[PDB]
Formats: C-alpha cells, structure tokens, sequence
C-alpha cells in the first residue's frame, strides 16, 4: 500500500 | 485522502485471464476465419477501441457471436487477446505485420505504437 | 520472450471503472440493507473470495440479484466496491471497523490486512 | 514496454  | 494497492489492478487481470482459462462467466465468441475465441465482453471493451464501439451499440451488445473481417490472422488475433489479459505481448519477426494489421483494426492503439517503433528498428 | 505494457493493467481496471459508472454491461444488483450496488460479476470474482465463490456456484452464477449479510453496513461496501474497480481505499477513523469486517467478509484479505496494521498503530 |  502506497500514498498515491 | 486515499491508500493505494499497488498490485490490485495486475491481480484483478490475473484472476480475470483464470476465468477466461477455465471458460467462466464468458459471454462472447469471437469468430477470425473460422477460428473461435471466447472472451468477457467487457474485457475486449476495456482494451480495443473496435469492441468497445461494438458492445457499447443497443443492438450488438445483445450478440453472443462476433465475425471478424475476413482479412484479420487468427494467429494475430490470438496474440493480441492474450495481450489483453495479460498485458504480455507476443510479438515476433514473423508475426509482426499480421498483429500490427489486427491491432490498427482492434483500434489497440499502444500495440500499433511499438509495432511501428519495432519495425522502423528493423529497417 | 514477450514483451510487457506496464501500465495496460491499470489502463484496463480504469475503463472497467468507466462502464460501471455509465452503467454499461453490469450482470448484478448487490443489495445491502436496502441500498442497490450494480456491477460486473467478473470484477467482483477477480477481488473477493466471496464473490468468486457465489458466481462459480452453477445456481448463483445465473442470479442477476445478492443479498448480502444484514450486518453489512452499506457505506463499506460502497468503499470497497470503489476499491475493486480503482485499486484506491477510502479509509478513515471513522470507517475502518465497517471496512475491516466488510473485507473480512467478501474475503479480500489484502484489505484485512491493512485494516489490522491502521488499527494496530492506532491502540 | 519493457522486459518482463
Ligand atoms: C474512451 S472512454 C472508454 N470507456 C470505457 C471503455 Cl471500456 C473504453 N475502451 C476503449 C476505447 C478506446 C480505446 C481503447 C479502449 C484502447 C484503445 O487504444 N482505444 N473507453
Ligand atoms: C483462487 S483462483 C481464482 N480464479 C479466478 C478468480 Cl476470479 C479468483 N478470485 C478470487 C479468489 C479468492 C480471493 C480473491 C479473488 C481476492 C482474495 O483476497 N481472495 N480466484
Ligand atoms: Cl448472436
Ligand atoms: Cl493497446
Ligand atoms: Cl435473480
Ligand atoms: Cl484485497
């Protein structure tokens, strides 16, 4: 899981 | 404010080629001079430009059959659905000219793109 | 010896996007607690464990209507139906025990997973 | 495209  | 799963889009396309695989949910045949390929509608319309046109039309969305222009290689046809459900290409010396016809024909435009850069390489 | 599109997945679960949200091509209504969700049954197979699971049965794959659990609470669903079609989650403060038992429920254990690291650092 |  990424800050997109 | 969202997360993002970085590989969720590559495992839905994973999962949806098992389907196509194992023949689930699949709700169209595809006909290329005699040959046939089923395949999830909404697949095909998520990656050429020509079945998204088909399938979006109140009449043919309905149609559990699609025929293909009689110019279009199966083989090259397959290449380019397997493409679709995999974002791999199979693109070959021999090959090449038939999968970059369909492609153009597919409206698959970023196929038509390197098909075009891998030729004028050759050249 | 195939060649890869990085961003065809993506490209795809975009278009995918853009059809449930003109309502073109969705086969279901998943119904939970009176509200009314429409979608593709094989982007529900390819990202829940519980949709896969219903839509491969040879009674319920026929079904155009799911009524989920009543203890499903609508807005986490609404989160995660948004999450399969985008690879984006919407979690906050205030909605991640709904998400977490939501995605614990559909089998989307990615999300699970998560839900518990955000809740772990939390306590 | 890349090599995959
Ligand atoms: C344009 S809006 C839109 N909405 C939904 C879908 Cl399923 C869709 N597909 C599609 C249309 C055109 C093209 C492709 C896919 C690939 C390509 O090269 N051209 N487009
Ligand atoms: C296991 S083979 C397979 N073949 C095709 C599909 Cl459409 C599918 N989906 C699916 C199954 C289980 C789970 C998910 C998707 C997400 C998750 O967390 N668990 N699985
Ligand atoms: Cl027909
Ligand atoms: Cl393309
Ligand atoms: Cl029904
Ligand atoms: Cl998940």
């Amino acid at each position: 899981w990424v800050i997109p | 404010s969202c997360i993002q799963f970085t590989r969720h889009a590559s495992d839905v396309l994973l999962n949806l080629n098992r389907l196509r695989s194992r023949d689930i949910l699949t709700d169209v045949v595809i006909v290329v001079s005699r040959e046939q390929f089923r395949a999830h509608k909404t697949v095909l319309m998520a990656c050429s430009g020509l079945f998204y046109s088909i399938f979006t039309d109140q009449l043919k969305c309905n149609l559990s059959v699609i025929n293909l222009d009689p110019e279009i290689n199966p083989e090259g046809f397959c290449i380019l659905l397997d493409f679709m459900y995999t974002s791999r290409l199979n693109l070959r010396e021999g090959n090449i000219m038939a999968v970059m016809a369909t492609a153009m024909y597919l409206q698959m435009e970023h196929v038509v793109d390197t098909c075009r850069k891998f030729i004028k390489a050759s050249e």
